[PDB]
């Protein structure tokens, strides 16, 4: 099954994607 | 005006008899389709492909290289590309043709532009083309070797389907 | 206040229509102050990557709440008898009874059974394990912040491209039909030639093995060979157990027809050839436009020669290119249109024919598939028409557009509106009209008197496919026809073996009541189908009001003068064709669960007696199939159901709240 | 389940911390001048 | 007009000769869609980084460190058998000499404003390069040694795939005589 | 708005005459209309006879009829080539 | 210290480990299925726990058995695995000593696949625990 | 502010001035029409959008036109 430090590199790569997704709204906003 | 080569027969428009080898001979009207350019280039590759053909054909009747009567047993002309297809001198030769026609094919971009004459390579490393009548001799040379190549190897290959014996080995008997 | 950075108008709002209504436009970018249409288009495509981001986003976190707390591993094993799990639960206003209801799943925690079918459709594409099913999830989260990225970096200073390259119609049509469409249904084939039909015979292959198991014992030797046929030998056994190697078979590409008869979905070699043979017409179609080589097809003058000699059509497809590509609401018109209809049919094909294993057998995934994908299809629609009156009045030029295919639209729109309205009056007072008939008459103790019309053009189509039940005996039902003889070596044996067992949907039989519920469809779509032409067609002027592309595609009347106009804009016509849209998918889906429900339960004559009159579908259907919803808790306990019978009410409670 | 101090810890702070801080600052800002 | 290294086809505008080694050898018109200096730049680094992994490869097949975790001759296995831990020290090491040589300049805008030469990392220590006519030599041979040892360093290391002999095992050990 | 782009090479092809001019043909312009419709009767001709020996298709069709059978619809656009290029006074 | 072989070869035992711990699921299951009111073995469940389970068991003991052969070229020093071409420079697998584990826990697939069609309980619970004590002894070898 | 134009199909009948509620509209010498005079709408920062000037004007379409607009206090009729 999943690990613990499975879960934590998921959610590594989710707030990697949740600082893209802030510069991109921050692009879009001008 | 009507065409020489078929008398009965009106001139094509796109054949100038400024190229090498145009007798006006084009009955179905190809060069109104394509471009003559394009045309030209294919003729010069179909041509100068088939000479080498025709004089492999007649090469490896001759005598074979060292080694290859193992590979390839008994099996002249094209019954030895399957079994070269197992090995691998027909992938080699393919991968190191593929690359020379990439750029034969940047070549052809550069002819469609009217940048470059049909089938110029610019080969010529011991200067044969050292007067302009000997360019042209040797102009109409390559195109009707080139034609009667392809009929060649059409002939060659077609009656090694028919016999199995090669070109050479059939008029051994 | 500057909430409505966009709008100089909303934000001097001293009231809170401010807020509301910058919440409203913040997306109709054309609208804002001060937009070109390059910085218009530049901000679609950076928003067209978000919006891929966020799908890439969703389907990983399907993947990994999956893989963390479903139970893909145990389903796998026992496919038809294990609940699939969506989610854990994790509420804590629930009580004790609840964690006990809804621990389900095998396993020890509250659990939400999933119907999406994720499961069979994971299962079916080779995944076995929980953790290809996290790499999975990992892979579309990097996908996603790739995607992120490229909306950030083609919005920065030298990568924002020009309008030039938004309006090359050529390319992208090339790219994306060769491309897009093309080489990835060519690479799905080879997924499933490579890795799905593997472990669909008991072989696991993974990125650590792939590069040295062949997919056929042969290798590519075949395909280079020009015996392309071998491929198709030694397909899988009838006796094939799938995900093992009992009964399987060697082929990679078969024509075989019909189903698996242990998944009940189509062959996976047949999916393989599917996908190969679209991959390869789609990269031909995808050669036609010339970019630039000289070769391909011009798309204007496609247009522009297609003027039919007659002058029936005017000046036929004269300036609807320039139309077309200036106008991004006639782009988007055309692109939902075809993905309403393609939703549709996806609707409809895969209950017809299920390509993935076991799920006909999940009854409530296949209900939740067809329901939530026509309702899909719906909005869709409904969509399309609305950005075609966004076009006419925005985009649409009339001096760009003289004597065009979309100036006589304009110009016998009275004429399109009128006959529209004849069909949809025909149409419903007949269909009421059978049907109020028949309920009067069944009341009354005589249902012998019912007006029961067979619906022989659809069985005559049935029985075309190979459908033996109405011996019609034509096309694939007569065995010495020439259509039975074109096929009858490649899928012929495979196809009618699947369509005359009645143990599928493929092709289910139809009587009088099937016959009045399409009819009342034809109503129901003719009639949306009316408001939202109309809606579009009136957009730009009426009797009412000649001015009416002055006032915008939305706003509320024109006063009360004049006899009154409410309702009176094309956004009012969206309005009034949303109730007519949910309407129809609510008819067609209760046909649909309807037929469904009888069949699963070995009582199709219950539908085949009681749905030629609206009481038997008040009754049978509503009435009947309500107890377990509305039992879900009760002043004697509660169970799993209790959620959608707290849903149930909630949803009777909003809807209300609408009026 | 794998790690199931997660759901305990995460749901209460995305549906009441999540959405409380967005709506102070959505607040903040829709009505800031 | 046309090209030197290839006669048939036109000489790219780009490469106009004040470039060493520059013989028009851009068929596929990467100069036009890329800036003349990055692509040197990267030529640079790739050739250089082949010029030591083939001294590399010769090197490391006769004769390594003590130690039975580096004694393999082969470099692709020479790569699996030693320890972890000291690849991941060089590719720290390969990390800071990039973002120092470059002077923390590593995008391609960026690298060229405020802008050295390509290929220049001000790295000369025993100072060869002061005289020019000996300097502009040294970049010849320098472009054409690492294009060199990139082909050189491509066949050793598919030759070790192929026969898992090293690069002077593999050419000792060509058989004249196979069976196909 | 912003001038929409055309691939290099487009002309005007609108048509109100009883044909259109030669150049919606594209490369076939230049083909006089006996020789289109002497190619659709023998593409007609090739692509029934090659279809008809498909036809009854097995598992292991021959690809030189499968290829031959293309031309059936491609004898379509050749007649209509040949009207054109017939009332085109060619 | 670790090599990239031995860290492979950690992961290789980690995945076998897994799998045999996986195992006393199907014996439990098989007993369950033993001890019922109408006992009939569900060929279909044991078919599916053998090709999932075992199936990678086998398949990860013997890139482990490869891994102790080869060395550094089984673990990515000849290159990506290949099919066909050039030719094998690898030791066969079974060359390593502990393949006879392998040996064993395949041909008792076999008897657990023969015995789901034959019905016999018994002989998958006891071939089961066999797979589990090779697998033990396998890992307890290979440290 | 909410936008009122007059159009020159204007026949100066002054219905629509009598019909405003908000004193928006007044008439002004013109030499267009019979009357002499025209409509014209030069404080429309108090117009609230009522359309009664459209409803009391007879002509065959409007010559008064009320485009609703950015609302203020004034044009939504708030007293507050
Ligand atoms: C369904 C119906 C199908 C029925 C098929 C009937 C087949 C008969 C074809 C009719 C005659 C074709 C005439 C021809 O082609 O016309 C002659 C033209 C030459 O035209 C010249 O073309 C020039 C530019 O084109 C050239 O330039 C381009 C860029 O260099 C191309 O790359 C290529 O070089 C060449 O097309 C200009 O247009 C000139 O006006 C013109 O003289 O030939 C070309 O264009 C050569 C390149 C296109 C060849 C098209 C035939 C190949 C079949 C395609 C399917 C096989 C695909 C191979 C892919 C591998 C397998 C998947
Ligand atoms: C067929 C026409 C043709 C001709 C006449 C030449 C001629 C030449 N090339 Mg060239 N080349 C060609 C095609 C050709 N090339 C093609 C198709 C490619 C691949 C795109 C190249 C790639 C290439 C490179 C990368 C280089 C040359 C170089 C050279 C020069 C050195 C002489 C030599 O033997 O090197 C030829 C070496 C090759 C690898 C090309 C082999 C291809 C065929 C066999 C051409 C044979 C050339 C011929 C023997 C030389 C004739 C000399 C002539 C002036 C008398 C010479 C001017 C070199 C040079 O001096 O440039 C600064 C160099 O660095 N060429
Ligand atoms: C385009 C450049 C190029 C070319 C022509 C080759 C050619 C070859 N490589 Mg190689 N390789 C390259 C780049 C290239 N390589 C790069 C950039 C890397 C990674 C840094 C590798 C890593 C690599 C490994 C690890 C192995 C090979 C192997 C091989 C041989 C068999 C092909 C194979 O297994 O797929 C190549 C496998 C790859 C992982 C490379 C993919 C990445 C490149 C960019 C794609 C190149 C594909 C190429 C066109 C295939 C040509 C062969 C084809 C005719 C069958 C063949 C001689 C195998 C070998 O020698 O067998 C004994 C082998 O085990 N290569
Ligand atoms: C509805 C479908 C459709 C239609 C009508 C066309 C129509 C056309 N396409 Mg198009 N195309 C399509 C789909 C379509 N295409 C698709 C789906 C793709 C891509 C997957 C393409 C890709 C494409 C490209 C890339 C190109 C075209 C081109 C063309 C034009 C060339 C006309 C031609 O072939 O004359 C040729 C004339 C003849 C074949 C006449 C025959 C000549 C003589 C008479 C032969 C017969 C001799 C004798 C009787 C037979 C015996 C011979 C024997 C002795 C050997 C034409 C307008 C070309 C063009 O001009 O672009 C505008 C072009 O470059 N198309
Ligand atoms: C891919 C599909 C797609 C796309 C790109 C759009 C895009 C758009 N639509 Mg459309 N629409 C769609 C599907 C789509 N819609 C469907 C399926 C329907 C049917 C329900 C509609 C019904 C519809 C109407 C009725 C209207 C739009 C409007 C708009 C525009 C502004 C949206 C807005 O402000 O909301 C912002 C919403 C939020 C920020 C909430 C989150 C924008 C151009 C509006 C507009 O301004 O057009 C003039 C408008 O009046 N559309
Ligand atoms: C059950 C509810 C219901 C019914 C029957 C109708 C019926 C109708 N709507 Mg409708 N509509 C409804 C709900 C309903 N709507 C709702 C909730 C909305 C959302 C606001 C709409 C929105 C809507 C729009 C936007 C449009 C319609 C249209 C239509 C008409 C065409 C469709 C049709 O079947 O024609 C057949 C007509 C009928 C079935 C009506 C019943 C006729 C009766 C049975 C005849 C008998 C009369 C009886 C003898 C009188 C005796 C009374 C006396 C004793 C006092 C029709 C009048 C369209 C239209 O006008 O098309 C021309 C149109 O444009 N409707
Ligand atoms: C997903 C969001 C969410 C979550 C996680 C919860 C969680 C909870 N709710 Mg619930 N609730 C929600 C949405 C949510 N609710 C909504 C939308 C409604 C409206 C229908 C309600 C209405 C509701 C009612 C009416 C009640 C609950 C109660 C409870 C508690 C369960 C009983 C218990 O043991 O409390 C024991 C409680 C405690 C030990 C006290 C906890 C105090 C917290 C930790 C202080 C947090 C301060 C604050 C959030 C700081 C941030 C401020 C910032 C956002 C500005 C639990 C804390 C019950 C309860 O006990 O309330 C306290 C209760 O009476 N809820
Ligand atoms: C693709 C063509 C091809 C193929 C398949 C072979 C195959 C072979 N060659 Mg070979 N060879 C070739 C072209 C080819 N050669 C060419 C072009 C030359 C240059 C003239 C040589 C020169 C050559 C020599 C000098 C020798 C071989 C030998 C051999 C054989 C090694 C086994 C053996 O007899 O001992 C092998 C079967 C060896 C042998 O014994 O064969 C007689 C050997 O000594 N080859
Ligand atoms: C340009 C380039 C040069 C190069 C060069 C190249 C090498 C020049 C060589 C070109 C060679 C390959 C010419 C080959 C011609 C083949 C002839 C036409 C055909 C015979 C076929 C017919 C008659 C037949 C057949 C027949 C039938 C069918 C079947 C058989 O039973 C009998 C038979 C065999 C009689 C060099 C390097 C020198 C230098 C220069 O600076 C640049
Ligand atoms: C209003 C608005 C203003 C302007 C913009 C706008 C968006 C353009 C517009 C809206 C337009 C709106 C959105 C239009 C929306 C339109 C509808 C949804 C288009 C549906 C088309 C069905 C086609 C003809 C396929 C038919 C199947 C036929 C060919 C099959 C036959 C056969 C097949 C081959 C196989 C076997 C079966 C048989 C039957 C034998
Ligand atoms: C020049 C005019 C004719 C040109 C025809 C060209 C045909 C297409 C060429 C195919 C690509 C090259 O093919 C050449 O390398 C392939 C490399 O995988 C070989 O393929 C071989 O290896 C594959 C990968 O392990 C196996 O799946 C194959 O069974 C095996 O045959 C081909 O046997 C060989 O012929």
């Amino acid at each position: 099954m999943i690990s613990d430090t499975q879960i934590f590199i998921a959610l590594i790569l989710a707030l990697v994607s949740l600082v893209l997704a802030i510069r991109l709204g921050r692009a879009l906003y001008q | 005006a009507m065409s020489d080569s078929v008398p009965f027969l009106k001139q094509p428009e796109a054949l100038d008899g400024s190229m090498a080898g145009d007798v006006g001979f084009d009955p179905l009207g190809f060069s109104s389709i394509g471009d003559i350019n394009f045309l030209r280039e294919a003729e010069l590759k179909h041509g100068r492909i088939a000479m080498l053909a025709a004089a492999g054909s007649i090469a490896q009747d001759i005598f074979t290289f060292p080694g290859v009567s193992k590979v390839v047993g008994t099996a002249k002309m094209t019954g030895v590309h399957d079994i070269l297809v197992k090995q691998g001198a027909m992938g080699q030769l393919l991968l190191w043709l593929s690359f020379l026609e990439v750029f034969g094919t940047i070549a052809l971009l550069e002819t469609l532009d009217g940048k470059r004459a049909p089938g110029d390579f610019k080969f010529d490393p011991l200067n044969f083309s050292k007067n302009p009548e000997t360019f042209k001799r040797y102009q109409l040379a390559e195109i009707k070797n080139g034609r009667l190549a392809m009929m060649g190897v059409g002939g060659m290959v077609h009656g090694y389907f028919i016999t199995g014996k090669g070109p050479l080995e059939l008029l051994g008997n | 206040t500057k909430f409505p950075k966009f709008s100089q108008a909303l934000a001097q709002d001293p009231a809170t229509r401010r807020i509301w209504y910058g919440l409203a436009t913040a997306h109709d970018l054309e609208s804002h102050d001060g937009m070109t249409e390059e910085n218009l288009y530049q901000k679609i495509f950076a928003s067209h990557f978000g919006h891929l981001a966020v799908i890439f986003l969703w389907t990983s976190g399907n993947l990994f709440h999956l893989a963390w707390q479903g139970n893909f591993e145990q389903w796998v094993l026992n496919p038809l008898k294990v609940k699939p799990i969506a989610h854990a639960i994790w509420d804590p206003h629930f009580g004790q009874p609840a964690v006990k209801a809804f621990t389900k799943g095998g396993v020890s925690y509250p659990v939400n059974i999933a119907t999406s079918g994720v499961y069979h459709w994971w299962y079916t594409i080779g995944m076995r394990s929980n953790t290809d099913l996290y790499a999975g999830s990992l892979f579309l989260l990097f996908l996603a912040g790739v995607f992120l990225f490229a909306g950030w970096l083609h919005l920065q200073p030298k990568f924002r491209p020009g309008l030039s390259w938004f309006k090359n119609n050529e390319s992208r049509l090339n790219h994306h039909l060769s491309g897009l469409f093309g080489f990835s249904s060519l690479a799905w084939s080879a997924h499933l030639i490579h890795v799905a039909i593997p472990e669909a015979r008991g072989q696991h292959v993974g990125w650590d093995n792939f590069t040295k198991v062949a997919p056929h014992p042969a290798g590519l030797q075949p395909f280079f060979s020009g015996n392309w046929g071998v491929y198709a030998a030694a397909p899988d056994t009838t006796n094939h157990i799938f995900g093992t190697s009992e009964g399987a078979g060697t082929a990679i590409l078969t024509f075989l027809g019909g189903f698996h008869p242990q998944t009940q979905a189509l062959w996976l070699t047949d999916i393989a050839h599917h996908h190969l043979a679209i991959g390869v017409v789609f990269i031909f179609a995808g050669h036609m436009y010339r970019t630039n080589w000289g070769i391909g097809h011009s798309l204007k003058e496609i247009l522009d020669a297609h003027r039919p000699p007659g002058g029936r059509l005017g000046a036929g497809h004269k300036g609807i290119f320039e139309t077309l590509t200036n106008s991004l609401h006639f782009q988007l018109g055309l692109a939902l249109a075809s993905l309403g209809v393609i939703t549709s049919l996806v609707a409809q094909h895969m209950y017809a024919l299920p390509s993935y294993a076991f799920i006909a057998k999940d009854y409530v995934t296949q209900s939740a598939l067809y329901t939530h994908h026509q309702y899909i299809a719906g909005f869709l629609m409904v969509g399309a028409f609305a950005h075609g009156a966004i076009f006419f009045v925005r985009d649409y030029d009339p001096e760009q557009n003289k004597n065009n295919v979309l100036a006589r639209i304009l110009d016998h729109k009275e004429a399109i509106i009128s006959h529209l309205s004849w069909v949809s009056l025909f149409l419903g007072f007949h269909t009421l009209g059978i049907y109020v008939h028949n309920d009067v008459v069944v009341a009354f103790g005589t249902p012998e008197k019912q007006i029961l019309v067979e619906p022989v053009f659809a069985q005559w189509i049935q029985a075309s496919s190979g459908k033996a039940l109405y011996g019609f005996d034509v096309f694939l039902s007569s065995s010495n026809s020439v259509a039975t003889n074109a096929s009858s070596n490649i899928w012929l044996p495979g196809w009618l073996e699947a369509i005359n067992s009645g143990k599928n949907s493929l092709f289910l039989p139809i009587g009088p009541g099937d016959f009045l519920i399409h009819h009342a469809i034809a109503l129901a779509l003719h009639t949306t189908t009316l408001i939202l032409v109309k809606g579009a067609l009136d957009a730009r002027g009426s009797k009412l009001m000649p001015d009416k592309k002055d006032f915008g595609y939305s706003f509320p009347c024109d006063g009360p003068g004049r006899g009154g106009t409410c309702d009176i804009s094309a956004w009012d016509a969206f309005y009034l064709s949303m109730f007519w849209m949910l309407n129809t998918i609510g008819w067609v889906t209760f046909y649909w669960h309807w037929k469904h429900v009888t069949i699963w339960q070995g009582n199709a004559g219950q539908f085949n007696e009681s749905s030629t009159y609206i009481m038997g579908w008040l009754r049978d259907y509503l009435w009947l199939n309500s107890s377990p919803l509305i039992n879900g808790y009760n002043p004697f306990g509660m169970n799993s159901l209790s959620v959608w019978s707290w849903m149930f009410l909630f949803g009777h409670l909003i809807w209300a709240t609408g009026f | 389940m794998t790690a199931a101090y997660l759901p305990s810890i995460l749901v209460p702070i995305i549906g009441l911390i999540f959405p409380g801080l967005v709506m102070a600052f959505a607040f903040i800002y829709i009505e800031q001048d | 007009d046309m090209s030197a290294s290839v006669p048939f086809l036109p000489r790219p505008a780009a490469l106009d000769g004040s470039m060493v080694g520059d013989v028009g050898f851009d068929p596929l018109g990467f100069t036009t869609k890329y800036d003349i200096k990055w692509l040197r730049e990267a030529e640079l680094k790739h050739g250089r980084v082949c010029m030591l992994a083939s001294l590399g490869c010769i090197v490391q097949e006769f004769v390594h460190l003590p130690s039975e975790a580096t004694s393999n001759p082969v470099a692709s296995e020479a790569f699996f058998q030693v320890p972890a831990g000291g690849l991941w020290q060089i590719f720290a090491a390969i990390g800071i000499i990039e973002h120092f040589s470059n002077n923390f300049k590593m995008s391609g805008s960026t690298m060229f404003s405020d802008g050295r030469a390509p290929g220049d990392l001000s790295f000369d220590p025993l100072n060869f390069g002061k005289n020019p006519s000996a300097r502009a030599r040294y970049e010849l041979a320098e472009i054409k040694n690492g294009r060199l040892a990139m082909m050189g360093f491509s066949g050793m290391i598919h030759g070790c795939f192929i026969t898992g002999k090293g690069p002077l095992g593999a050419l000792g050990s060509l058989d004249w005589h196979q069976s196909f | 708005y912003s001038p929409v782009p055309s691939p290099e090479g487009t002309k005007e092809v609108y048509w109100e005459t009883k044909a259109p001019s030669s150049d919606v043909l594209g490369i076939g312009a230049g083909v006089s209309s006996g020789n289109f419709a002497a190619s659709s009767v023998v593409a007609l001709m090739i692509g029934g006879f090659c279809t008809g020996q498909v036809i009854p298709l097995t598992s292991d069709p021959n690809p030189l009829f499968l290829i031959g059978s293309f031309l059936l619809p491609y004898s379509w656009a050749l007649h209509v080539a040949a009207w054109i290029q017939k009332n085109n006074g060619k | 210290a670790a090599s990239i072989t031995d860290k492979q070869k950690t992961v290789l035992a980690g995945k076998i480990t897994v799998a045999a711990n996986k195992v006393p699921v199907l014996t439990a299951a098989v007993e369950k299925m033993k001890s019922g009111k109408k006992p009939k073995m569900d060929r279909d469940y044991v078919l599916r726990f053998s090709a999932l389970y075992l199936t990678t068991l086998v398949d990860a003991m013997d890139q482990y058995c490869l891994r102790d052969a080869n060395g550094a070229k089984a673990a990515g020093g000849a290159g990506i695995p290949k099919v066909g071409g050039f030719k094998s420079t690898l030791a066969p697998s079974s060359a390593s000593a502990l393949y006879g584990n392998v040996d064993s826990i395949k041909e008792d697939m076999q008897t657990i696949r023969d015995a789901a069609f034959k019905g016999d309980f018994d002989g998958v619970i006891k071939a089961a625990g066999d797979i589990q004590t090779s697998a033990t002894a396998f890992l307890g070898q290979a440290n | 502010s909410h936008s009122v134009k007059v159009y020159d199909t204007c026949i100066g009948c002054t219905q629509c001035v009598r019909a405003c509620p908000c004193d928006v509209l007044e008439m002004v010498s013109w030499d267009g029409c019979k009357a002499g005079q025209i409509a014209s709408a030069p404080r429309t920062e108090d117009c609230i959008g009522c359309k009664r000037c459209e409803t009391a004007c007879p002509t065959d379409f409007l010559s008064v036109r009320v485009y609703l607009g950015g609302e203020t206090t004034r044009s939504m009729g708030l007293a507050y």
